[PDB]
């Protein structure tokens, strides 16, 4: 209420990291090159959904204790709007109180992001059956996001640690399975005043 | 006697109501003196006691009759709603208002890039002193017409600040381009008066007589106006 | 006397979206975006900013201390004592701040991309739905003008403070995923005499 839970998230690179460019018109010009470019900014930065990756590692993780938190991922599913990961990152008809920001990366796309080359190999030949170019992001790439949270609860850090130890152990971003996105979480918490601008 | 001229164009959009959910296609007047009165208290100027002065007779407004692609004002089309200038047709219409749906509050605007006329017949020549000044701060920031000021909708700009001087009408018999305050006219008009100094706002109704209509009148000077026709 | 002027210079730093408002424009977009940006139609990109700068004022100032009035309640009605309300608004009396929607300073073919938003299942991993939303580029130069009438010495300062909690809270829609994070670079001026 009088006070906000801001948890800045710096998050390094373990292996090489992919996530697509969502913009039709990036994705379009850089499919002249690359036939999967990764999530950019005009800024020249990689930009990364952070929040749904941590309503899907608490809603996996809450549900696997057996608590009633419902699931947002379904088609046509809708949030109850009574769990805990409803308060936390919100409802049809209830606002979220955590405020997570793009992990957005602290070096340029000419620094951390290489064009590689990814092969899909016939299994009797062995031999190249198709090729294509690919961005990725470099390993020890540092991001860094926010996550303020709004009328603080006591649990909230600790859940946000848990669902980011969910993304240490499997990834975030795309090519999840054959390697990509394991990452490293280093959280730095601060309960702050709502009041600390007017000054 | 003189007048300024413009081609003052929409940087946001207008939002003016009518009766009966209607909603004006092009900003009338009676906004310009409500705004400009509001500049001028705001600028500490004298003619703002004037302008909460409903029949000061200097400074009358024109109306904000729009501008077309072959150059001319729309007139007003005889006993419609929509207008058609006299060159081509290029009919404004409806079609140029959206409905608009924004957090509960429904309501609808007229869109932006359209260029409206800017026409303000000033009598005496000490008011144009101080008309100069409120051209010349409009110049600057620019003025707003219509509701919801303070978020922004009705921002207006000028394009083309001209002291160009003019002459009254001539026949007897003129076009009724906007509507003119004619007792027993059958054709219902609403304004108001804020006092924002007093309070009480006014909502002033009122049956005077509808534009585009030709009427005959020896006694004419030319919120209604004279066209030569 | 003296009204003060605010030119307030937005900087996009993550991907703004801020939904359209005219149906019939709306309804032209969602063929090709199921979340059309907010756009002019002299194809320039508009924010609100009355109501941003109000409910951060609103929020800090609530819990700051001094009791205001809840807008974007229930029912919302604010009073004509408060500080908001001698700012950004009452029931009566016209608010003394007048904002000016956050005109953009380029075009729609320059900072405006439609994308591909998606919801995936936790247990198949896979996109169970996917939907078409438009936002605005990052390092889009955004400008508005605020105008406080009857400057009071706690204004600029108010204004300022208020725009260091859209910077870190976001402007726009979409606040809780990222989107909407922006810098604001602010100048001010009083005139006197035209
Ligand atoms: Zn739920
Ligand atoms: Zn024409
Ligand atoms: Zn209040």
């Amino acid at each position: 209420a009088k006070t906000m839970k801001k948890i800045y998230v710096t998050m390094k690179t373990l292996s090489p990291l992919y996530t697509g460019e969502v913009r039709r018109e990036d994705k379009e010009a850089a499919q002249k090159r690359v036939n999967f470019p990764v999530r950019k900014t005009a800024t020249n930065k990689v930009l990364i959904p952070f929040k749904g990756a941590l309503r899907s590692a608490l809603e996996i993780m809450l549900k696997a204790k057996g608590e009633n938190v419902c699931d947002t991922g379904e088609s046509r599913a809708r949030p109850c709007g009574r769990c805990v990961t409803c308060s936390l990152f919100g409802s049809m008809g209830r606002a979220g109180r955590a405020s997570v920001d793009f992990l957005i990366s602290n070096d340029t796309k000419e620094q951390i992001v290489r064009e590689s080359t990814h092969l899909r190999i016939e299994r009797q030949t062995k031999s190249a059956s198709d090729t294509f170019k690919g961005e990725e992001v470099i390993e020890g790439a540092t991001f860094t996001a926010t996550i303020t949270i709004s009328n603080p609860q006591e649990k909230d850090l600790s859940l946000i640690q848990s669902a980011l130890k969910f993304i240490e152990e499997n990834g975030i971003g795309g090519w999840l399975n054959k390697g990509y996105g394991r990452v490293s979480f280093e959280v730095k918490s601060e309960d702050v005043a709502t009041d600390r601008f007017l000054k | 006697m003189k007048e300024i001229k413009g081609i003052l164009e929409s940087i946001t959009g207008f939002s003016i109501p009518l009766d009966n959910g209607e909603y004006a296609l092009y900003p009338a007047g009676r906004h310009l003196r409500g705004a400009i009165g509001y500049i001028a208290f705001n600028l500490d100027l004298p003619i703002s006691s004037k302008f909460l002065d409903f029949d000061f007779d200097d400074i009358i407004f024109r109306d904000l009759l729009p501008i077309s692609k072959c150059g001319k004002i729309f007139y007003p089309e005889k006993n419609s709603n929509s207008l058609k200038c006299p060159s081509c047709n290029e009919i404004y219409g409806s079609s140029v208002l959206r409905n608009i749906m924004a957090r509960g509050l429904s309501y609808k605007e007229v869109i932006e890039g359209k260029k409206y006329r800017l026409s303000i017949i000033v009598k005496d020549e000490k008011y144009l002193n101080e008309m100069e000044a409120i051209i010349r701060y409009i110049l600057s920031y620019g003025i707003y017409l219509g509701n919801k000021v303070s978020k922004g909708y009705g921002k207006f700009k000028i394009k083309e600040y001209s002291i160009v001087d003019i002459l009254p009408v001539k026949d007897s018999e003129v076009l009724l381009l906007s509507d003119a305050i004619i007792d027993n006219g059958e054709k219902d008009i609403v304004f108001s008066k804020k006092e924002i100094s007093s309070s009480k706002f006014e909502i002033i109704r009122k049956r005077g007589k509808a534009k585009g209509d030709i009427i005959r009148d020896n006694n004419h000077n030319g919120f209604g106006e004279i066209i030569s026709l």
